[PDB]
Order: C-alpha cells, then sequence, then structure tokens
C-alpha cells in the first residue's frame, strides 16, 4: 500500500550491492534485471509523482555499479596505429549497467524530483568519478555518460564550475601528457551546448577555455576522431563573440599540419566553416596571413590538399569577401594560380586552378591584368638575367 | 575492412 | 670503377637492414641507377626458375625481414615480388628502398613488379607521401620514388609457364603480346588495361564483372581457364587481396593469391605466405606469422605534426 | 677569409620566415662565438629575451641552445645571464619546449655559484612555482633538487614550503609532476626533514583523488624507503606501501608489482618476509592479468633475494603454491611471463625438491599451447641438469626436448636447435649418435631457411664437442648426400655446411672429403649454387695447402670467371683476388 518508501528503498539496495561479475558466465540467475527494469517502469509510465521521499540511495546504488576503475585497454599502444581503426570493445555486463544508466537518467530527469535533494548527495566527488568513466565502452556507455553529465550540468549551478574545470583538466592531460583518451568527442558535444548559451558578454574564463584549451586541441594526432565536434565549438564560440576571431584563425595557422595531410584537409575544411561566419570587418585582420597560407595549399603536390583549398572558390560569401578586398589578396594568390599549372602530375588541378584565376577576372579585370603584367615582367628579367 | 581500396 | 660503387651499394643495403633510411641524396641516386636497369625490362618480364614469389609487403619492414628468414636471403635465393611495397606499414620507406637497393645490386636475383599502390594518388591517400615527409622534411623522396615506380614492369612470366602480376586479368587483354605492346611508363590510369592488370580480382561470379573496389574488373573462373589456355599458362600467380591464410587457390586451382604482409596493417590478423618454385617449377608454400616486435626504450611523446 | 655569412645569420634572426629564422637559432652557438662573449651578453641574449618567437619548433631550439652558452656567455661568473629567456621558455605551453627549457636550467644551474644560486636561480624557481599557469608550476618542480643543497638554511626552508604547495596544487597535471619529482627531492633533504616533510607529502600524494597521481607516489616510495633507517620504516612508510598494494586502481597495484624487487631491497630482508611476501602473494592472485604477469616476472629475483635463513622455506610454503596456479593461468602473457623466470627457483630448492615440485611445471610449460611459453621454457634448460640428474634430464625431459624439435612454430624449433650442442655433450656422443643425430640432420632440411641455417651452425658446435674424426665418420657423409637434391635451396645447404665444418675439421679431412664436392658443384645448372660454390672456395681457401690451391682450386675458379652469369662471375674474380691467385 503506502509502505513503498521502504519496499523500494529495499528493492534498490537489492540491485545496489548486487554486482554480479559477468566474466565467467556463471550464476545465470537474473534477479537484478527485474528490480531494475522494474524500478524504471515504476517511475516512467505515470506510475508516480510522489516518490521524492528523502532517499538518495539511488545515487549510492548507481555509484557502486558505475564507479569501477576502467580496465587496461585492449587496443594497441599508438604511433603506428590509428584509433579510428580500433576494434570496438564492449563492456561485458552491459545489461545491468545499461539499466542502471537508463534508470538513473530518468531518475533526476522527472518533475517533482527537485535538485536540492541531490545537491547534497551528488557532490564534486560524484561528478569527478563520473567523468573518469568517459573512457571505453562504445557510445553505449559513453553516450549515456554524455547525456547524464549534460543534465547534471544543467541542473546544478553549484557544480557547473567544477564540471567545467575538471573537463579542462581531462583535456590538458590529453593535449600535453598522454595523447590518448577515448571520449573527447563525447565531451566536446556536451561542451558544444554549454558554449552555445553563455552570458551575452563572455566571462574571462570562457575565452581562456577557447584559447588555452580548445584551439591547442587541434594539435593532437587523433583529430580525425572528434574534428567535427570540435570545429562546432570553435564556430559556436565565434558566433557568440566575433572578437575572438583573429586569435582563433591565427592559432589554427600556428598549428597548421606539415606532416599530416589528412589533418591538413581537416584544417582547411574547418577554416572555410569559420569564414562562412567570419564578420567582414574581421576577414581583414586575418585575410593576409590566411590567404598567404591558402596560396601554399593550392600549390601542394598533394592533390587532396590543393583540391580542398582550391574549392574555397565556389563559395559565394568567401568570393564576396575576397572581392571587397581583391586589392590585397589577388597579388598573394596570383603567383601560385598563374604559376605554370601545366606542371602537376594530377591532370585535374590545372582546370581546377583555371576556374579560380577566371573567377578573379570576373571580380576586377584591371588588377588581374596589372598583376599578370608584373608577373610576366619580373619573370622575364629573372630569366633573361638568370642565364649566364 | 580498413578502406575497399585493401582488413 | 665497378667496385667503386658496388661497395657503395653493398653498404647502403647493410644500412637499410638496420632499418635506417638512406639520405635524400642517396635515394635520388639509387633511383636513377634503378630506372636505367628497369627500362631494359619488358612489361611481361621473363624470369627463369627457381625463385620464390612474394606478395604484398605494405611497408611492414620487419615482417619483410621475417620473410627472408623463411625463404632465405638475397642473393642466396632468388625472389620475385608482385608489387605493393608501400603504404599502411610504419616503414614504407625502408622497405621500398631496401627492395629497390637489392634490384640495383643483385640485378638477376630479384624481380620487382608494379603494384596498385606504386601510384602517386594512392601513396598520397594511403600514407607513403606523409611518411616520406616526416622522414625527410620535404616531398623529394616521395617524388623520386613515385617516378621510379612508373618504370616497374607490369608482369612477369616464370619458365614460360607461370604468369605473375599484382592485380588480375583484363577484358582489354587476351594474349601476352597485348601486354607487351602497352606503354607502362606512366602513372596508373583510372581505367584501362594497365590499370586492370593492377586492380582486378578473381570472382566467384563467373565472367567479367564490376570491381567493388572502383578500378579493374572481377574476372571469373571461365575467364581464367580461357586466358591460361590461350597463352600456354599453367598458373596465374597474383596477390592483391588479404587471404587470411597467407595464400589461397581459386578457379579450380588455376589462379592462386599470395599475401606476404602478416597481420596486415597491424590489424587484419591474417598469416602471410610465399611460394617457392624449385629447380623444376614445383609448387611449395611457406606460411608465416608476423615477426616478434621488441623495443625497451622510453616511448616518448612525438614531435608535433606542425613542426617544420 | 670572410665574416660575412655569420654576419648574415645574425641578420636572419628576424627574417620572419621560420624556415630561415630557425637556422640562425639552431646556429646561435656560432653567432655568439664570432660575436664576442661581451657582445653576447650585451646584445644577443637581450635580443633573444625581448623577442617572443611564437613557433614552438623555434622556441624548442632556442631552449636547447641556451643550455650550452655557459662559456659563450662569459663563464660561471656570468652564467646567470642565460636565465631570462629560459625562465620564459619554461612557461611555453607546448611541453617539449618548456621541457628542454628545464633540462637546460638544470644543466647550467651547477655552473652557478651558491651566491648566484640564491641571488638569481632560486628566485626563478619560486616565480615559476607561483605562476598562474600549470605549465609554469609544472616545470618549477624539476628545478628543486638541483639548487636546494647548495643554498642557505633560510632558503632551503622557503624552498621546502614551495614544493609542499606544489604537491597540494589544484591541478592533477601539477600534482602528477610534484609527485614524480618527490623522489629526487627527498634525496637532497636532510634526514629529519625527510621524516617530517617528505613523509606527509608522500602519503598525501599516495592517496590523491587521481589514481594517475597515486601510482607515482609508489615509485617515490622506493627512494624514500632507502632514505630512512630500518626502525622508522614500519612507522613512516609501510602503512602507505601496504595500501598501495591493495589500492582500488589496478594501475597503482601494477606499480607496486613492477617495482617489487626494487622495494624488496629498499625495505630490508625482514619487513620483506613480514610484509612483502604476503603482499607478493596477493599480487600473483590479482584480478588484473596485467598485474599478475607483472608480479610473475619478479618471482626469480624476489626469491633469490630472500634472507638466507628462510629462503628455502618460504619459497616452498608461500611462493611455490601460487606458482603452480600461475602455471595454469588463463592469460598467455602471465603464463608466458612466469615461464621465463620459473627455472630460476630450481637451484634454490635443490635437486630433490626441483624434481618433485618444479619439474612437473617445467614439463607443463614445455607443452603449453602458447609458443612464447614453450619458447621461454626451452631457453632455460641449459642449467637444470646441474640441479636434476643427467638421468632425470634424459628421463623426464629429453622426450619433450625431442618432440619440441619438430613442433609447429619454427622459432621454437630454433630454440631446441640452439640447446642441442649443450644437451648433446651432456648426454654423451654415444647417446647422441643413437637417438639425437637424426634430428640434427633433419633440420638441415627444414622448410624455413632460418632453421636450416641454425642447423648448419649447430654442426660446427658439435664437431667441437665430439671430434673431427667423429665428423668425418658421422656427418661429412650425409652432408654430401645432400648435394644430390633437386632443390638448389637444399643443394646449397651442402656448401654452407662445408663452409662451417672446414674451419674445424682440418687440412686433411677438408681437402680429402669436402673440397672435392665443392669443385664438383661448380657445374651446378643453377647460378645460385655456382656463385655460392665459388664463395665456399674463398672460405675453405686458407685451410688448403698452396699445392692444392694453385693446382686444383685456381683452375676451376678460373672457369667461373668466364661464366654467362653476372654474379657467379663476380664472386669468382673475388675469390681469386683474396686468395692471391691473381
Ligand atoms: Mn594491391
Ligand atoms: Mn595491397
Amino acid at each position: 500500500q503506502e509502505k513503498l518508501f521502504i519496499q523500494k528503498l529495499r528493492q534498490c539496495c537489492v540491485l545496489f550491492d548486487f554486482v554480479s561479475d559477468p566474466l565467467s558466465d556463471l550464476k545465470w540467475k537474473e534477479v537484478k534485471r527485474a528490480a531494475l527494469s522494474e524500478m524504471v517502469e515504476y517511475i516512467t509510465h505515470n506510475r508516480n509523482v510522489i516518490t521524492e521521499p528523502i532517499y538518495p540511495e539511488v545515487v549510492h546504488m548507481f555509484a557502486v555499479n558505475m564507479f569501477r576503475t576502467l580496465p587496461p585497454s585492449s587496443n594497441p599502444t599508438g604511433a603506428e596505429f590509428d584509433p579510428e581503426e580500433d576494434e570496438p570493445t564492449l563492456e561485458a555486463a552491459w545489461p545491468h549497467l545499461q539499466l542502471v544508466y537508463e534508470f538513473f537518467l530518468r531518475f533526476l530527469e522527472s518533475p517533482d524530483f527537485q535538485p536540492n535533494i541531490a545537491k547534497k548527495y551528488i557532490d564534486q566527488k560524484f561528478v569527478l568519478q563520473l567523468l573518469e568513466l568517459f573512457d571505453s565502452e562504445d557510445p553505449r556507455e559513453r553516450d549515456f555518460l554524455k547525456t547524464t553529465l549534460h543534465r547534471i550540468y544543467g541542473k546544478f549551478l553549484g557544480l557547473r564550475a567544477y564540471i567545467r574545470k575538471q573537463i579542462n583538466n581531462i583535456f590538458y592531460r590529453f593535449i600535453y601528457e598522454t595523447e590518448h583518451h577515448n571520449g573527447i568527442a563525447e565531451l566536446l558535444e556536451i561542451l558544444g551546448s554549454i558554449i552555445n548559451g553563455f552570458a551575452l558578454p563572455l566571462k574571462e574564463e570562457h575565452k581562456i577555455f577557447l584559447l588555452k584549451v580548445l584551439l591547442p586541441l587541434h594539435k593532437v594526432k587523433s583529430l580525425s576522431v572528434y574534428h567535427p565536434q570540435l570545429a562546432y565549438c570553435v564556430v559556436q564560440f565565434l558566433e557568440k563573440d566575433s572578437t575572438l576571431t583573429e586569435p582563433v584563425v591565427m592559432a589554427l595557422l600556428k598549428y597548421w599540419p606539415k606532416t599530416h595531410s589528412p589533418k591538413e584537409v581537416m584544417f582547411l575544411n574547418e577554416l572555410e566553416e569559420i569564414l562562412d561566419v567570419i564578420e567582414p570587418s574581421e576577414f581583414v585582420k586575418i585575410m593576409e596571413p590566411l590567404f598567404r597560407q591558402l596560396a601554399k595549399c593550392v600549390s601542394s603536390p598533394h592533390f587532396q590538399v590543393a583540391e580542398r583549398a582550391l574549392y574555397y572558390w565556389n563559395n559565394e560569401y568567401i568570393m564576396s569577401l575576397i572581392s571587397d578586398n581583391a586589392a590585397k589578396i589577388l597579388p598573394i594568390m596570383f603567383p601560385s594560380l598563374y604559376r605554370n599549372s601545366k606542371t602537376h602530375w594530377n591532370k585535374t588541378i590545372h582546370g581546377l586552378i583555371y576556374n579560380a584565376l577566371k573567377l578573379f577576372m570576373e571580380m576586377n579585370q584591371k588588377l588581374f591584368d596589372d598583376c599578370t603584367q608584373q608577373f610576366k615582367a619580373e619573370k622575364l628579367k629573372e630569366k633573361l638575367k638568370m642565364k649566364e | 575492412x580498413l578502406x575497399r581500396x585493401x582488413x | 670503377d665497378e667496385k667503386v660503387f658496388t661497395k657503395e651499394l653493398d653498404q647502403w643495403i647493410e644500412q637499410l637492414n638496420e632499418c635506417k633510411q638512406l639520405s635524400e641524396s642517396q635515394v635520388k641516386s639509387l633511383c636513377e641507377k634503378a630506372k636505367e636497369i628497369l627500362t631494359k625490362e619488358s612489361n611481361v618480364q621473363e624470369v627463369r626458375c627457381p625463385v620464390t614469389v612474394c606478395g604484398d609487403v605494405h611497408g611492414q619492414f620487419h615482417d619483410l625481414m621475417e620473410l627472408f628468414r623463411i625463404g632465405g636471403k638475397s642473393p642466396d635465393t632468388n625472389y620475385l615480388f608482385m608489387g605493393d611495397y608501400v603504404d599502411r606499414g610504419y616503414y614504407s620507406v625502408e622497405t621500398v628502398t631496401l627492395l629497390v637497393a637489392l634490384k640495383v645490386r643483385y640485378r638477376e636475383r630479384i624481380t620487382i613488379l608494379r603494384g596498385n599502390h606504386e601510384s602517386r594518388q594512392i601513396t598520397q591517400v594511403y600514407g607513403f607521401y606523409d611518411e616520406c615527409l616526416r622522414k625527410y622534411g620535404n616531398a623529394n623522396v616521395w617524388k623520386y620514388f613515385t617516378d621510379l615506380f612508373d618504370y616497374l614492369p607490369l608482369t612477369a612470366l616464370v619458365d614460360g609457364q607461370i604468369f605473375c602480376l599484382h592485380g588480375g586479368l583484363s577484358p582489354s587483354i587476351d594474349t601476352l603480346d597485348h601486354i607487351r605492346a602497352l606503354d607502362r611508363l606512366q602513372e596508373v590510369p583510372h581505367e584501362g588495361p594497365m590499370c586492370d592488370l593492377l586492380w582486378s580480382d578473381p570472382d566467384d561470379r563467373g565472367g567479367w564483372g564490376i570491381s567493388p573496389r572502383g578500378a579493374g574488373y572481377t574476372f571469373g573462373q571461365d575467364i581464367s581457364e580461357t586466358f591460361n589456355h590461350a597463352n600456354g599458362l599453367t598458373l596465374v600467380s597474383r596477390a592483391h587481396q588479404l587471404v587470411m591464410e597467407g595464400y589461397n587457390w581459386c578457379h579450380d586451382r588455376n589462379v592462386v593469391t599470395i599475401f606476404s604482409a602478416p597481420n596486415y596493417c597491424y590489424r587484419c590478423g591474417n598469416q602471410a605466405a610465399i611460394m617457392e618454385l624449385d629447380d623444376t617449377l614445383k609448387y611449395s608454400f611457406l606460411q608465416f606469422d608476423p615477426a616478434p616486435r621488441r623495443g625497451e626504450p622510453h616511448v616518448t611523446r612525438r614531435t608535433p605534426d606542425y613542426f617544420l | 677569409d670572410s665574416l660575412y655569412p655569420i654576419a648574415v645569420l645574425i641578420d636572419e634572426l628576424r627574417n620572419e620566415d621560420v624556415q630561415l629564422r630557425l637556422n640562425s637559432i639552431k646556429k646561435l652557438s656560432t653567432i655568439a662565438l664570432a660575436l664576442g662573449v661581451e657582445r653576447t651578453r650585451s646584445e644577443l641574449l637581450p635580443f633573444l629575451t625581448d623577442t617572443i618567437y611564437d613557433e614552438d619548433e623555434v622556441l624548442l631550439a632556442l631552449a636547447e641552445q641556451l643550455g650550452t652558452f655557459t662559456t659563450l656567455v662569459g663563464g660561471p661568473e656570468y652564467v646567470h645571464c642565460l636565465l631570462p629567456p629560459l625562465e620564459s621558455l619554461a612557461t611555453v605551453e607546448e611541453t617539449v619546449v618548456r621541457d628542454k627549457a628545464v633540462e637546460s636550467l638544470r644543466a647550467i644551474s651547477h655552473e652557478h655559484s651558491p651566491s648566484d644560486l640564491e641571488a638569481h636561480f632560486v628566485p626563478l624557481v619560486k616565480r615559476l612555482a607561483g605562476g598562474d599557469w600549470f605549465t609554469s608550476r609544472t616545470s618549477a618542480c624539476g628545478l628543486f633538487s638541483v639548487c636546494y643543497p647548495r643554498v642557505s638554511s633560510a632558503v632551503k626552508a622557503e624552498l621546502r614550503q614551495y614544493f609542499r604547495n606544489l604537491c597540494s596544487d589544484d591541478t592533477p597535471m601539477v600534482r602528477r609532476a610534484a609527485a614524480s619529482k618527490l623522489g629526487e627531492f627527498a634525496k637532497v633533504l636532510e634526514l629529519d626533514n625527510v621524516k617530517s616533510e617528505i613523509i606527509p607529502m608522500f602519503s598525501n600524494l599516495a592517496s590523491d583523488e587521481q589514481d594517475s597521481v597515486r601510482l607515482l607516489a609508489v615509485e617515490a616510495c622506493v627512494n624514500i624507503a632507502q632514505l630512512l633507517p630500518q626502525e622508522d620504516l614500519e612507522a613512516l612508510v609501510m602503512p602507505t606501501l601496504r595500501q598501495a598494494a591493495e589500492d582500488k586502481s589496478w594501475r597503482v597495484r601494477y606499480m607496486v608489482a613492477d617495482k617489487f624487487t626494487e622495494l624488496q631491497k629498499a625495505v630490508g630482508p625482514e619487513i620483506t618476509k613480514t610484509d612483502l611476501v604476503p603482499a607478493f602473494q596477493n599480487l600473483m592472485k590479482d584480478c588484473e592479468a596485467e598485474v599478475r604477469a607483472a608480479a610473475s616476472h619478479k618471482v626469480k629475483e624476489f626469491c633469490e633475494n630472500l634472507s638466507a635463513d628462510c629462503r628455502e622455506n618460504v619459497i616452498m610454503s608461500q611462493i611455490l603454491p601460487c606458482i603452480k596456479e600461475l602455471v595454469s593461468d588463463a592469460n598467455q602473457h602471465v603464463k608466458s611471463a612466469l615461464a621465463s623466470v620459473i627455472m630460476g627457483l630450481s637451484p634454490i630448492l635443490g635437486k630433490d625438491n626441483t624434481i618433485e615440485h618444479l619439474l612437473p611445471l617445467f614439463l607443463a610449460q614445455l607443452k603449453d599451447e602458447c609458443p612464447e611459453v614453450r619458447l621461454n621454457i626451452i631457453s632455460n634448460l641449459d642449467c637444470v641438469n646441474e640441479v636434476i640428474g643427467i638421468r632425470q634430464l634424459s628421463q623426464s625431459l629429453l622426450p619433450a626436448i625431442v618432440e619440441l624439435a619438430e613442433d609447429a612454430k619454427w622459432r621454437v624449433r630454433l630454440a631446441i636447435i640452439e640447446y642441442m650442442p649443450l644437451l648433446a655433450g651432456q648426454l654423451g656422443v654415444e647417446f647422441f649418435d643413437e637417438k639425437l643425430n637424426s634430428l640434427c640432420m633433419a633440420w638441415l632440411v627444414d622448410h624455413v631457411y632460418a632453421i636450416r641455417e641454425a642447423a648448419t651452425s649447430n654442426l660446427k658446435k658439435l664437431v667441437e664437442k665430439f671430434g673431427k674424426e667423429w665428423a668425418h665418420a658421422t656427418i661429412i657423409p650425409k652432408v654430401l648426400a645432400m648435394s644430390g637434391d633437386p632443390n638448389y635451396l637444399h643443394r646449397m645447404t651442402t656448401l654452407f655446411c662445408i663452409n662451417v665444418l672446414s674451419e674445424v675439421c682440418g687440412q686433411d679431412i677438408t681437402t680429402k672429403h669436402m673440397l672435392p664436392t665443392v669443385l664438383r658443384m661448380a657445374g651446378d645448372p643453377v647460378a645460385n649454387v655456382r656463385f655460392n660454390v665459388a664463395k665456399s672456395l674463398q672460405k675453405i681457401g686458407p685451410i688448403l695447402d698452396n699445392s692444392t690451391l694453385q693446382s686444383e682450386v685456381k683452375p676451376i675458379l678460373e672457369k667461373l670467371t668466364q661464366d654467362q652469369d653476372v654474379d657467379v662471375k663476380y664472386f669468382a674474380q673475388e675469390a681469386l683476388t683474396v686468395l692471391s691467385l691473381a
């Protein structure tokens, strides 16, 4: 009857202690799969609105099931390997876990179930141990963590700090100590939201986060794993405040890959995305050193690079920006576009290049001719003379 | 299985 | 004049054996000297047995080393590699350099053929390019090698009875004289005969088909039978696809596939194998696992990818 | 005759073109030279100090460079001039850079006079230690040990404080650092301060939220233990080490396991029997293979160092039982691990015990599935006979040693082949001949060259053991019935052996029963054999008498110089050149 806040606070402790070691396939007597799926449906299907009694044994139950010390990885060292090609390792005993997660989730994501309940039974320590878990079971486990943390972040202003700080630590260690972690991606997604929704006038710390943590992160070798999730944060940051543009672009160039073509293209790809939102008044501060770089890409003997860079020319907004400033830019690109496009081994760029030169004429005939004039001249002397 | 061009 | 350089080579080789790359300079020379020797070779190279035929190596230098432990060393035993020297492995450079170094040296003891990966585009998409970058700082070594590749013979015939090639058969080719005509000195095309010989696979679907790869086709048994008879061939020796057992027979033991890169990409988990053709063309297969890797130094934190 | 180029470098030190500007920097040592020492101080350093290059690659260089300018700057009297740039380089985000920065700072610290240490170096440490960025503080940690011992009492005092503050930093990244350096710092603190200052920091760090910090504390435990006298270990150390062994994080337990023998010593022979032995047992039973294996590797060394008076016993009652379990562990590496050291307990337990307790396990391992295990066991049979009997050997062990001589994996056959010569002379030629010589002859025909090679080598070692006459009466023969093999691969093996046996069979046997076949083989239809047949003559060359040479060697060696084959032709002219036959 009305004697449940003792039957449940016992139906749980049953699932709590539990901890049936699923690494021998013995003791096949479920028990817990029930108590769990049971405590779930008992709070989902309009089965309640009064089960907020003082009983945070929900946490403890969760904690004792989830806070284990992740095992040694079953994947290779590194350097000669690519995590993108790691064999997915599922956590045996996911069933119990899955439910513990799924349950816990709907737990504090229900009405009437206030914050000031957990506010004293969900401390930094909880958060911290939660973060560590961000490390191996295919999305399956990480994903839940991802979501779980998100909401815990959105529901306790008196934690937001820590959650953030701690994540930065998880990041610094990644960038400068062990160039390995399995859930940067998941962690970035969470951050994406967090970023997108700060005080109108950005607080000092957030800028730091972007610069001392976010950008330097493009530095790592395993970028092909969370590149998209990252770029999003980088862009979302610019949309919040454009000011941070110069430093952002400058940084990317600072970190421009020189022995990693893939990452190179990724950079290029991430750069356009930034341009697409680049505020006109700022496309200038960057403009020069940026294109100074793009000119080098277009000339790259690496087709995929040369190509991806060259492709910046079918983008109207960029072409627009290049026009409103064609004066300073054209002379930067020109020498590399006009450069005997008949040299490449890849009989496909000459045309790709041409398309670009062409687009420059239909932007300012004068300059073009004027640049060609100079190019042809300087090229004569340095040829007439450079022959003795 | 790494990418058809060949695990 | 002869030893003057032949000793310079002999050394280069010994250095490569320690898995220590040659200088950008040396690489250029090695390749020069290499073209001059590779030109003279036909598209359908005539190799007299006995010899051991080897498949893919994909820059897994050490397993290549293991390979030699299995079949003997050069030039004490004669070899024949069917392309795919670079990409995937962690030591493409050393691998290719060493193999090429041996060709320049023991010119009649080893035979290297072109593989679908001895191409500018693939090497750019599958590693080699970058490796050369991080190992030399520029793109010269890459260029110098990709250039040499062009001069690699597309096929080889062993004792007039065994046809060896990296890829497979081509609808554009019916007789060995056809291949002989072809002008191979050029990058591998996205379409055509040359490309076919380098990307085709045997199929269990009978009759010319569409390659799930993207190049070459998928010839069937009947096609093999036909081809062999028309040219007087007893065996189509090729390798271009991972065979979890090192080697695999297909099309009523008319064509056999031979992979030599154990645990390919350091992931696949296949065994590797080589095929020995004795004093009188007798089959004989040797399978082998990837050699044991050992290294006690402190696995430091690698230099940034943006360095240079 | 010109001072222009060096004049250029100093110029391109601001070319805003990394590529170039880097060159100048990597050549800074020469700019500074042709510059002057007084100019270096007055111009160069400052320029370097007020020019914040961005490029990490450049900064990296600038840092590695300043570490050598001790002289170029003006000697120890002026060494303190190199600090500014370094101090800042110690703060670079990119570790690598700031890492070099500290390596150098540490290096030139010794060139500092205590007076200058206190005056300029220490302050740099403090500043770095109080910085806003973890990076700075991180570096600061490594600078303590080198300047602390030579400064004043009052300063050491301050330093001790600072270091303590670092250990309790709010960043794991820093604490991990403080931790790593906690060991080297204790080695310079006076004994008492160790007891009252290190100990606290030690345990404090040994139980930090972050397991990635606690495990470091463990290593430092060793160094600290070595600093305290026995009496004080049960009071200041053990409580922590005991916890370390039971830590929830397998990573921390792994360390205790991996530095076990190292603790064994630092601790003492008593506490070992008292605290460690038990502890060491739990580690072999750990739930994490990674850990079990780690402890296994230490079995031999841990047992060898046991106090003389108890050794034989504890091994028998405490250690031995786990070993039996470990021999059956489900994890390869664990099995594989223990199979390398296990043989070491053998001479400690003595003949009787070995045969009753270890021998079965050995036997077990000689038959495991995992090659690494079998491989690892075989390689230690060189001894055993010194412990068990030469009979027990050939009684319960020789049978496997024979079976293994043909197990699948070649590397395992290789191991047996390597053991033969030993196992051969031990049992005696008479036995060898009866049932062991056939195996040695068969490997001479194994598929994988690697093996045939080792089999050839094996022959020389046997001849050394049993006598040239024995070779000429048991081996030389079959080594020739080989040149009549259709496969040039095997046909070559013949010349290969001759290349070996000759060395030790004598001018007689060589010339009377081998040289013939070498000449006869110069007519092999296969170039390979032909050029190797030439190579052989260049080997057994000096062994023959000048009469046989310039009469029966040179002649057939000549016919080869004029061969259709490029290589055979090469090795022939070569064989001559060295044999002074031309
Ligand atoms: Mn291929
Ligand atoms: Mn391949």
